RNA sequence: UUUACUUAUUCAAUGAAGCGGAGCUGGAAUUCAUUUUCCACGUUCUAGCAUUCAAGGUCCCAUUCGGGGCUGAUCCGGGUU
RNA sequence: UCUAAGGGUCGGGUACGAUCAACUUAGAACUGGUACGGACAAGGGGAAUCUGACUGUCUAAUUAAAACAUAGCAUUGCGAUGGUCAGAAAGUGAUGUUGACGCAAU
RNA sequence: GCUUGUGACGGCCCGUGAAAAUCCACAGGAAGGAAUAGUUUUCAUGCCAGGUCGUACUGAUAACCGCAGCAGGUCUCCAAG
RNA sequence: GAUGGGGAAGCUCCGUUUCAAAGGCCUGAUUUUAUGCAGGCCACCAUCGAAAGGGAAUCCGGUUAAGAUUCCGGAACCUGG
């Protein structure tokens, strides 16, 4: 199928979040007035987890846990499209056009998917994508 | 009477190599755990020329099974491998161009580069552009494996010496006249000096045994013994025969 | 050293405590075309690098001039 | 020969030709199968191996150089990949393929 | 080169003064499907190991 | 314009060394100056510089080859006989 | 005299790293009582990545943050090969 | 003293024009006490014999050659516990960062 | 135009044409670090100090070597019409 | 070319990382006190050898009988703290 919709995890394949995992939350498939290229709109995650471990105690594992997120425009032809796939819903409609545009709105939504990305990493729920893809 | 051209190369003055120059000793990863149990994986990352020498190098990197860190090694490439190229080297690797085996895991007919004469030698026979050698046959009950070298020779080995399938890049090096003395003299250049070369028949006899005379002449046969003794050994040494060789060579 | 224009930024240099000197300089120029203009250059010399700010026009020069710390060390001309 | 059969899709039916625009094609699920030739390299061929499960499309190994398979689909050029779009009469699409 | 600021030794992606961008790209799709096909290496020769 | 009627390359030798000599330099040295078909992305961008040593002007890939050409018989039939000696031991 | 031994003597290799012996497990094997045995006993589409006594499991310190044992990684001989 | 040919740079709805800057080369007149690469600069040529193929080398200070070297050709030794060579000796050295498409000796 | 610097190319090789100090970067992620206030000196500005020996002239038909103010010899850079 | 060594009657010869028990960095542990020990590494093996090779950083104007990229004037830059 057109695998690029709105659940699909990719790896940002060019530029600064090149490496990185993320979700596509939304994809304008064919065009933008701006953007005159087929591109996704992905929330994802730029700064991972990082390995905990049984001697990790209290508030160093609360520290290790912590998630840094990122949100992008980004050209298809710059997401390597995986097999596997991740629940969008909580963060729909904050990861939007309208998102970008206006610095503010950018943070706030970062600040959701951050909210929306640590809850999901802690229960397993969608593990690989809170592990960092080592090249 | 001076002491002649010949003696005089062995107390190595200005006779030495001319070394500066060379990307290092071409030699075989050591035999350690990985390579005679198992096999080791390598890339080609480069094969590049050695100065002086007929063949070209393949410098080729593995891990070191040991430590986190790189260990690289330099092979003389056999033809055919290339950047990027895995090699394997061990006991039970696979059978192509390029990796490293013990003749013992090879059948007869392979043809192996670079071959130690014991095992962990890190590699002696067949080393020139050009040369190989063929596995003759095994004889399992006290590991042998039988070769027949370069030369002609044939002669006896470890089933444990490591070889390396195939033949030795650069070959027909020597199918190109050199044409000129200043090739011959580029080419000495970069080995040592040895050229051009004084026919101890136009010298004096203070400087050879071919010395002096009133034409140029050797005066006396120039198959010399094998006990003879330094400042008579010049000419055929221990020549066993001598002559233009009518008639097919090759040794049965 | 450096060049300067903000006015702004220049007057700051001037109170910035490690700046005993200063020095203005005075030049006829020629304007565009034809007429001639009094174009005048602020040096201010710090520690690392003299700091020099041109006013191409007069009057916001002479303006300047007076907005100068007392307590600066002005060489004039 | 499957040569014969490329040829008939390339003289009446639909296709793209190289890396790049396959993918157009794979991540459009246009593709209804693509063709790969030999020398072309793992990476690219893994990587084409996976846009191809993902549209869920069925794949052809050349078994010839990119220079051939450029004759195959008559271009004076090479090729590397085909993409088929649309079969002309040709039963590549449901054949031993 | 250690009297000129950071900015001036380094590109924003991974790898940033260090490897060639392009370069980059193909480290990961390399890295990602290396290490895909690891799974089916594991789960092909696994299925084997209970049919054969 | 057919610019010299045999001696072809072989020209900046002009008289010296011999009709025999130069008629032998000149066939390796056709062969070494030759570019040729690269395995690997199927251009004829292999030439050599260095002895045994191919390389491929787009792609980058060095080949260790023969002297003055990239393949050499020996290698050839060698490279011929490991295929048989492998297959041999895969079934 | 032959041919066998290894500690003298001799030759090589290595930041003396995995040797020799036994056991586990697979499995060919054909069972003439039941095992007599023989091999195997973590890596091969790809110019990636492989490091912090390791994560896991389990046991302690007296729970704070840190940290230790054991296992992961089977035994026995200290003949580096 | 004339003639001809060989260039730049600009606007044109989606055939040209305007100028700026160059020594090259050929052609034609006129002219002189037939001179003019006017000083400077600047190969003598040809036909053979002997001999070394060529370029290169040497007797500093009586020999530059036909002598040495060279490519090419041919022979010899050697698979490392080795060939050839060094040292009074040695837990010593040259070839050797080498392996017969090699090193050594003619 | 001449000198010289440099670039993108191209020719050649059985010749493919040094080393080390030193400097930077990246992969890694040990660890440390905030809201009642933390982290930051690879951004700017500001403070201090920087020892030891050589430094004259000649470099040649007179400062060097040839017994000498010897027609010899003795490494180089700049270069107008 | 010293060094554990190995030769040599001996002056000395050979070996240069070589059949050697070949060493120092980061900071924690100190709040008896200054540095014992708590980690963890690195096994790198002397040294001399270039006033043309490598190499942190300066320019202009002025100035003397005779010094100047060295003085003075101005304006920089590097290294360490
Ligand atoms: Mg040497
Ligand atoms: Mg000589
Ligand atoms: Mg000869
Ligand atoms: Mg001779
Ligand atoms: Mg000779
Ligand atoms: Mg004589
Ligand atoms: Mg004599
Ligand atoms: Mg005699
Ligand atoms: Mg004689
Ligand atoms: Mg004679
Ligand atoms: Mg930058
Ligand atoms: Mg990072
Ligand atoms: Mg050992
Ligand atoms: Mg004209
Ligand atoms: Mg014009
Ligand atoms: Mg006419
Ligand atoms: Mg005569
Ligand atoms: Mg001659
Ligand atoms: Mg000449
Ligand atoms: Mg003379
Ligand atoms: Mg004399
Ligand atoms: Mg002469
Ligand atoms: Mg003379
Ligand atoms: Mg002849
Ligand atoms: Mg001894
Ligand atoms: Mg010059
Ligand atoms: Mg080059
Ligand atoms: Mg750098
Ligand atoms: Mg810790
Ligand atoms: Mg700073
Ligand atoms: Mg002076
Ligand atoms: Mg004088
Ligand atoms: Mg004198
Ligand atoms: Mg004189
Ligand atoms: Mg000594
Ligand atoms: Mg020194
Ligand atoms: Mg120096
Ligand atoms: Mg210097
Ligand atoms: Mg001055
Ligand atoms: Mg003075
Ligand atoms: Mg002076
Ligand atoms: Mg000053
Ligand atoms: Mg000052
Ligand atoms: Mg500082
Ligand atoms: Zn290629």
């Amino acid at each position: 199928a057109k695998f690029l919709k709105a659940g699909k995890v990719a790896v940002v394949v060019r530029g600064r979040y090149a490496g990185k995992k993320v979700v596509i939350v939304k994809p304008h498939d064919e065009g933008s007035k701006s953007h005159p290229f087929g591109h996704a709109l992905v929330a994802g995650i730029e700064r991972y987890p990082l390995k905990v471990t049984k001697k990790h105690g209290a508030k160093k594992v609360a520290k290790r846990t912590k998630i840094k997120p990122f949100i992008k425009v980004v050209n298809y032809n710059h997401l390597l499209p995986t097999r596997y796939t991740l629940d969008v819903e909580a963060f729909k409609s904050v990861v939007s056009t309208e998102t970008f545009e206006q610095p503010s709105q950018r943070e706030e939504a970062k600040k959701v998917v951050k909210k929306a990305f640590e809850e999901r990493h802690q229960a397993g729920k969608n593990q690989w994508f809170f592990s960092k893809l080592r090249f | 009477g001076r002491v002649i051209r010949n003696q005089r190369k062995g107390a190595g003055s200005i006779f030495t190599s001319h070394t500066r120059l060379r990307q290092g000793a071409a030699k075989l990863r050591t035999l350690d755990y990985a390579e005679r149990h198992g096999y080791i994986r390598g890339i080609v990352k480069q094969i590049v020329h050695d100065s002086g020498r007929g063949a070209p190098l393949a410098k080729v990197v593995f891990r070191d099974p040991y430590k986190y860190r790189l260990r690289e090694e330099i092979f003389i490439a056999n033809e055919g491998v290339h950047t990027g190229q895995f090699i394997y080297a061990g006991k039970k690797a696979s059978l192509n161009v390029g990796n490293v085996l013990p003749l013992g895991s090879v059948p007869e007919g392979t043809i192996v580069s670079n071959v130690e004469e014991k095992p962990g030698d890190r590699g002696a026979l067949a080393r020139a552009s050009g040369n190989y050698v063929i596995i003759i046959g095994h004889n399992p009950d006290e590991n042998k494996t039988r070769v027949r070298l370069p030369s002609g020779a044939k002669k006896v080995i470890s089933s444990d010496a490591r070889g390396v399938i195939g033949v030795i890049a650069g070959g027909g090096r020597v199918d190109k006249p050199l044409l000129k003395a200043g090739r011959a003299f580029h080419k000495y250049r970069l080995k040592r000096n040895s050229w051009p070369k004084t026919r101890g028949v136009a010298m004096n006899p203070v400087d050879h045994p071919h010395g002096g005379g009133n034409h140029q002449h050797i005066g006396k046969a120039s198959t010399i013994s094998r006990g003879a003794v330094s400042g008579q050994k010049a000419g055929l040494i221990a020549a066993r025969r001598t002559g233009l060789l009518r008639g097919s060579q090759k040794t049965q | 050293a450096r060049e300067i224009t903000d006015i702004k930024q220049f007057l700051e240099l001037t109170r910035r405590a490690d700046v005993k000197t200063a020095t203005v300089k005075i030049n006829k120029k020629l304007n565009k075309a034809g007429k001639p203009f009094r174009q005048t250059k602020f040096k201010v010399r710090g520690s690392s690098s003299l700091y020099t700010l041109v006013i191409n026009d007069a009057g916001k020069a002479k303006k300047l001039i007076q907005s100068l710390p007392p307590t600066l060390k002005v060489n004039r001309l | 020969s499957i040569n014969q059969k490329l040829a008939l899709v390339i003289k009446s039916g639909k296709y793209t030709l190289g890396y790049k625009s396959t993918v157009k094609s794979l991540r459009q699920g246009k593709s209804k199968l693509i063709i790969i030739a030999a020398n072309t390299p793992v990476l690219r061929k893994s990587e084409l191996e996976y846009y191809a499960m993902l549209s869920k499309t069925k794949v052809y190994y050349f078994q010839g150089g990119n220079n051939e398979l450029g004759t195959a689909v008559g271009k004076l050029f090479r090729v590397g990949v085909v993409s088929i779009l649309e079969a002309g009469d040709s039963d590549i699409l449901t054949t031993l393929a | 080169y250690a009297t000129v600021s950071k900015t001036h030794k380094t590109v924003s992606r991974a790898y940033g003064g260090s490897r060639c961008a392009n370069c980059v790209k193909e480290r990961i799709i390399r890295a990602f499907l290396i290490e895909e096909q690891k799974i089916v290496k594991k789960v092909v020769k696994e299925q084997t190991e209970a049919a054969k | 314009a057919k610019r010299t009627k045999k001696v072809g390359i072989t020209g900046k030798y002009g008289v010296r060394y011999g009709s025999s000599l130069r008629r032998q330099v000149k066939k390796l040295e056709i062969q070494q100056h030759a570019r040729y078909d690269c395995s690997f992305c199927g251009k004829k961008t292999v030439k050599r510089g260095a002895a045994g040593i191919w390389t491929c002007s787009c792609c980058k890939k060095t080949v260790a080859g023969g002297a003055y050409t990239v393949s050499t018989a020996a290698a050839a039939t060698v490279r011929s006989t490991i295929r048989r000696l492998r297959e041999m031991v895969e079934a």
